[PDB]
């Protein structure tokens, strides 16, 4: 049997915790129950053998960078998380969530994920961002940042609709496989 | 199935009717000899079918027949040695729990039996509901479903272009007979948490109340989707219909009850699985306790105080408020349960857990005295 | 033969219909397809069966099966048609634009076909020869319900049309079809049938 520790790192302004618990909920779209707990963990196979999968919820708060550098050591993988239609999430990740995680452990498989892909092409939210002079992070932007850091895989899935979410986590589990 | 055939037979000493005299082989074939053949094969199945409970449950009266009629003392002894093997497998070997799905094929396009009826499906041990519906799409043409996960699709009750709907339903607990009073070890429970299951349910989170941002709790209602399966899981068929479906409801107090109940049951769960285990990672203890100490994303401590413990919910419910005192009881047994969590943490406590366990002791005794005064609990 | 050709080429419907049907049957039966650059012990044989339901594609990283298709829910049993945008054929294939280790050589340009589904992941495929490649893309266009782009398909259509018009024209031998169809005799305007119907 195997147990994987994964410190999920990303801003709380995007509320990736909803996505994470929804997957732990394995819910029907929009029918999950968010909770009061942190660091939601579970046990699901992808192939051959199920894994004690541990998704450490380090919220977007930067202050917790006092004991998140304890979470970085001895952690099997890491989930670095941003939103494709929240440009502030993009730059915050590349400035705090990408570098702090990268440098606390420059030797660990790292997976950049673009949240709110459903809204990356959302005409209303995109026209708001243009009115808010915010650039909708397209696939090439994340592709370039990934090849910049060489993340073991860069992804973009859905939270409210769970799309690619299961696949994203499947490659997350097979990452150590 | 083979049993069902043997079920027809009797341990009688004679070859009785040639109807059951099969066509694979044929000679005298006295009934008890046939049951003997059948029981050999059945037990072989169960051994390679991992269902050693059944294996033993038959092997008992098998040896009984041996001695009582034939004196198959060699067969007596070897049979019992196999029974010993089965028991050892039971205590030693562990078994996974298949995900369960009550499946609605909707569409006049389905055959008469395949239309508009909720078939409870015994999937594989670790099934993802998405891949399940995938093979349904492999199973049937017109790969399209209902997002009507809870309600039926009335249009596609009689429409062609078959639709579908599925979800991982709750495996309702088995009933270990005469074990409830008994501090039985876990093996019986693990063997019973997903087998011999006919009742089922799926979750229906609902928002019946004031949907304020912080509190999801005066609105949270679970319309549990109770099921009855016509036949045992496992049984002669992997899937089965639902023999009876039932919806439910769960009040903000009752849903607070269940949130804290799943909380505490998972605390106790990790604590106990660690208790008899010794080769265990302490990461889950960090998970549980780090999440508990901070009612972080929303202050579930404070959330329940505001939602039900405070006066406003007495305003909502003066007469039937004797359940928020039960929420007080829930936490008031949770924190002693959190205390066994503290115990297991400390006996498996390490250097980076040392600030963690510091926070554990500190803020936990904080919540202790807090419930003793602010939450109003009368602890043990 | 001008009226004859009018009569012949005017009644098309079923010929291209049956040719496309045959193409569909070809995809359903399927065979062992080729992966990309099956060199480092990679399966240049693996099957892609169009469903009996004609709704899933049984394509999966199956082994070197000289017989051809092995029937089971393949390693990728699903390929719904509702999302199949197209298939890139020839140089348009992403596997034909690869410049890395998977650079397809110059002998696979006609073996170039990658089904467009999900807009990002293409069933980057290689064919064993031109004709079945054209047939595969034909049947896929039949799933798209469009024209057939095998030269041999047009061969079949023209030859079936010629044989069919041949096998009708027998009775008007010794007679001619005027280019203007012969005048329709003025029917008795009364529907009155002195003798009963049929």
């Amino acid at each position: 049997m195997q147990a994987i520790k994964c410190v999920v790192v990303g801003d709380g302004a995007v509320a990736k915790t909803c996505l994470l618990i929804s997957y732990t909920t394995n819910a029907f779209p929009g029918e999950y129950i968010p909770t009061v707990f942190d660091n939601y963990s579970a046990n699901v196979m992808v192939d051959g053998k199920p894994v004690n999968l541990g998704l450490w919820d380090t919220a977007g708060q930067e202050d917790y960078d006092r004991l998140r550098p304890l979470s970085y050591p001895q952690t099997d993988v890491f989930l670095i998380c941003f939103s494709l239609v929240s440009p502030a999430s993009f730059e915050n990740v590349r400035a705090k969530w990408y570098p702090e995680v990268r440098h606390h452990c420059p030797n660990t498989p790292i997976i950049l994920v673009g949240t709110k892909l459903d809204l990356r092409d959302d005409k209303d939210t995109i026209e708001k961002l243009k009115e808010k002079k915010l650039t909708p992070i397209t696939y090439p932007q994340g592709l370039a940042m990934a090849k910049e850091i060489g993340a073991v895989k860069y992804l973009e899935c859905s939270a409210l609709t769970q799309r690619g979410l299961k696949t994203v986590f499947d490659e997350a589990i097979r990452a150590v496989l | 199935t083979l049993l069902l055939h043997a079920e027809l037979l009797q341990w009688s000493d004679k070859p009785c009717v040639p109807h059951l005299l099969q066509r694979d082989s044929y000679y005298v074939y006295t009934q008890q000899e046939l049951k003997e053949k059948l029981y050999q094969e059945i037990i072989s199945y169960f051994d390679k079918g991992k269902m050693w409970e059944k294996a033993i449950k038959l092997s008992k009266e098998l040896a009984e027949t041996y001695e009582s009629k034939v004196f198959d003392y060699e067969g007596l002894g070897n049979l019992l040695k196999k029974r010993a093997s089965f028991y050892e497998n039971i205590i030693k070997a562990m078994r996974p729990q298949p995900e369960y799905f009550a499946v609605g094929y909707y569409g006049q396009g389905f055959p008469s039996f395949l239309r508009n009826k909720i078939f409870i499906y015994r999937g594989k041990e670790y099934e993802r509901r998405e891949d399940f519906s995938l093979r349904l799409l492999t199973q049937f043409p017109n790969a399209e479903k209902m997002t009507s996960t809870t309600p039926p699709g009335e249009d596609i009750k009689s429409s062609p272009k078959q639709y579908m709907q599925c979800f991982t339903v709750k495996p309702v607990m088995s009933l270990p007979p005469s074990y409830k009073d008994k501090p039985v070890p876990e093996q019986i429970l693990n063997y019973y948490r997903a087998n011999e299951v006919q009742q089922f349910r799926y979750s229906r989170p609902f928002r019946k109340g004031e949907k304020d941002p912080d509190n999801e709790f005066a609105t949270m209602w679970i319309e549990r989707t109770t099921y009855t399966t016509a036949y045992t899981f496992p049984g002669i068929l992997k899937w089965f219909e639902v023999k009876q479906i039932s919806t439910e409801e769960i009040s903000p107090l009752e849903n607070a009850i269940e949130t804290m109940e799943l909380t505490n049951e998972r605390i106790s769960n990790c604590v106990q699985q660690h208790a008899w285990d010794r080769s265990l990672s302490v990461h889950p203890l960090s998970m549980l306790l780090s999440g508990i100490v901070d009612p972080a994303v929303m202050g579930g401590f404070s959330n329940y105080e505001k939602a039900f413990f405070t006066e406003k919910y007495l305003q909502e419910h003066p007469e039937d408020q004797e359940k928020v005192e039960l929420l007080k009881r829930l936490i008031a047994l949770q924190m002693p349960l959190l205390t066994e969590g503290i115990r297991i943490h400390g006996e498996k406590l390490t250097e980076q857990l040392k600030p963690l366990h510091e926070r554990l002791s500190s803020c936990f005794r904080e919540l202790k005295e807090k419930v003793e005064k602010h939450y109003g609990v009368i602890t043990l | 033969s001008r009226p004859i050709l009018e009569l012949k080429e005017k009644i098309q419907p079923e010929i291209l219909e049956l040719i496309k049907q045959q193409r569909l049957n070809r995809l359903v039966e399927g065979t062992c397809f080729r992966k990309l650059n099956a060199r480092r012990r990679q399966d240049k044989f693996w099957y892609c069966r169009l469903s009996p339901n004609h709704k899933v594609l049984h394509y999966g990283d199956l082994e070197e099966s000289p017989q051809g298709e092995v029937p089971h829910d393949s390693l990728q049993d699903k390929l719904p048609v509702a999302d199949i945008k197209a298939v890139v054929t020839g140089k348009d294939c992403p596997h034909m634009k690869e410049k890395g280790a998977l650079k397809q050589n110059k002998e696979v340009l006609e073996l170039a076909f990658s089904i467009l589904y999900d807009s990002n992941c293409q069933l980057n495929f290689i064919a064993p020869d031109k004709h079945e490649y054209c047939i595969w893309t034909d049947g896929l266009n039949a799933l798209l319900g469009k024209d057939m782009m095998s030269d041999l398909t047009r061969n079949d259509l023209d030859t079936l049309l010629s044989m069919e018009i041949k096998l009708r024209l027998l009775d008007l031998e010794n007679i001619q079809i005027p280019d203007a169809p012969p005048p329709i005799p003025k029917e008795p305007s009364n529907y009155d049938f002195v003798y009963d119907c049929n």
